[PDB]
């Protein structure tokens, strides 16, 4: 997260870190046994870390759980990034509490202009590299689809949504993928891609979660 | 040596944080960099050994 601020300790209880030796992606807990993330975050072996704030220090509220099932959307395209969403079933249910909670799936697609909250442990610099210890937060609006398309000519599908600022300055970055974009208590986006970070005319592009609620529920109930 | 070995490391548009190896011609060695998770270029290896064998 570039241009954000440190989140209040455990103020984003649904945020999780995907670890395979080191933190490589984020995710969101949607229920005591399932996490949603980005498909390009796929790895054969994944450990999910919940209740985190300082990713480099054992604080005592953390829960480490291994993924038992990793299911990417069947129509995911590694080239165009269309349908960049993936479900992870935990080895065992987590203990839900103040530091570890679920986030609600969308009731419908949020309109452009809706203010949202993005979070993650990704790079905080547009130029250079600075990996934060503490979870970073960013308040940003959903952008009109026409502006998203004008910024990324011929690369945006109906399954994507731009969130951020066309003037740049604030954006998600490497290390934030799979992370949540929450608007009004509902998970509306998943950090996916963009050209650089916090660059003018190139706001972050996110997976439009409201298009997959049924697929998510059908997959959960079937596995 | 192959031309892609002289190109700078390509992070790509995706926002994951995956450590990969790339041949640094200016230093004459393979080093690590952060790959975004998609649309990798050829100067991108999963190991230093494979990197040195291909771009050495
Ligand atoms: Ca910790």
């Amino acid at each position: 997260i570039v241009g954000g601020y440190t989140c209040q300790e455990n103020s984003v209880p649904y945020q999780v870190s995907l670890n395979s030796g080191y933190h490589f992606c984020g995710g969101s807990l949607i229920n005591d046994q399932w996490v949603v993330s980005a498909a390009h975050c796929y790895k054969s072996r994944i450990q999910v870390r919940l209740g985190e704030h300082n990713i480099n220090v054992l604080e005592g509220n953390e829960q480490f759980v291994n993924a038992a099932k990793i299911i990417k959307h069947p129509n995911f395209d590694r080239k165009t990034l269309n349908n960049d969403i993936m479900l992870i079933k935990l080895s065992s249910p987590v203990k839900l509490n103040a530091r570890v909670a679920t986030v609600a799936l969308p009731s419908s697609c949020a309109p452009a202009g809706t203010q949202c909250l993005i979070s993650g442990w990704g790079n905080t610099l547009s130029s250079g590299v600075n990996e934060p210890d503490l979870l970073q937060c960013l308040d940003a609006p959903l952008l009109p689809q026409a502006d998203c398309e004008a910024s990324y000519p011929g690369k945006i599908t109906d399954n994507m949504v731009c969130v951020g600022f066309l003037e740049g300055g604030k954006d998600s970055c490497q290390g934030d993928s799979g992370g949540p974009v929450v608007c009004n208590g509902e998970l509306q986006g998943i950090v996916s891609w963009g050209y650089g970070c916090a660059l003018p005319d190139n706001p972050g592009v996110y997976t439009k979660v409201c298009n997959y609620v049924d697929w998510i529920q059908d997959t959960i109930a079937a596995n | 040596r192959p031309d892609f070995c002289l190109e700078p490391p390509y992070t790509g548009p995706c926002k994951a944080r995956i450590i990969r190896y790339f041949y640094n011609a200016k230093a004459g060695l393979c080093q690590t960099f952060v790959y975004g998770g998609c649309r990798a270029k050829r100067n991108n290896f999963k190991s230093a050994e494979d990197c040195m064998r291909t771009c050495g």
